[PDB]
């Protein structure tokens, strides 16, 4: 927003199959950028071979 | 009578322990005032009094 996009991060173990536990995950900034451009969408990347 | 990065105050600059996360800026306390700051040029987090 404020022309700081902002990312969190955190890694978690988790035993379960999938979904998420009842635990509390804290997630520091890592980086606060001027962005100032706004986003409409978006889709995540992937790697194959 | 102290400015840091044009935030003004007076106090007793000191060292202090604490510490802050990199993107940071000030510290601060229950009533919201000024507690500690990081010294922009050299990066240490110092009280105030």
């Amino acid at each position: 927003i404020d022309g700081y996009f902002k990312i969190y991060s955190k890694h978690t173990p988790i035993n379960l199959v999938r979904d998420l536990p009842q635990g509390f995950s804290a997630l520091e900034p890592l980086v606060d950028l001027p962005i100032g451009i706004n986003i409409t969408r978006f889709q995540t990347l992937l790697a194959l071979h | 009578n102290f400015n840091f990065n044009g935030l003004t105050g007076t106090g007793v600059l000191t060292e202090s322990n604490k510490k802050f996360l990199p993107f940071q800026q000030f510290g601060r306390d229950i009533a919201d005032t000024t507690d500690a700051v990081r010294d922009p040029q050299t990066l240490e987090i110092l009280d105030i009094t």
